[PDB]
């Protein structure tokens, strides 16, 4: 599951496509497969 | 600290070719005004 959870603000005329592949070098796994298991993704101080 | 930058690095397994006999592995930076040194960050064993 690398890069697969992106952010893209838009402004009012661009925008800005980051990625937590461009992130985050922690990552979720989805084993706890045990039911109902949430995940997170945290940015860090995302300065737009 | 100061100016700087992170980079992770994913690196492919490990190929008999093209990685030499050799399982580990030493990774480099410099400038590089090129032939002024480069300075070792970091080393480790590449894994099968």
């Amino acid at each position: 599951s690398s890069d697969d959870i992106s952010m893209e603000i838009e402004l009012n005329s661009t925008k800005f496509e980051t990625i937590t592949g461009s992130d985050v070098g922690l990552r979720p796994p989805l084993y706890p497969t045990v039911s109902r298991e949430t995940l997170a993704f945290p940015f860090g101080k995302l300065s737009i | 600290p100061g100016q700087g930058t992170y980079v992770t690095l994913i690196l492919k397994p490990y190929d008999k070719n093209t990685h030499g006999t050799n399982r580990a592995f030493t990774i480099y930076y410099s400038n590089d005004a090129t032939g002024s040194g480069k300075f070792p960050v970091y080393s480790g064993s590449l894994s099968v």
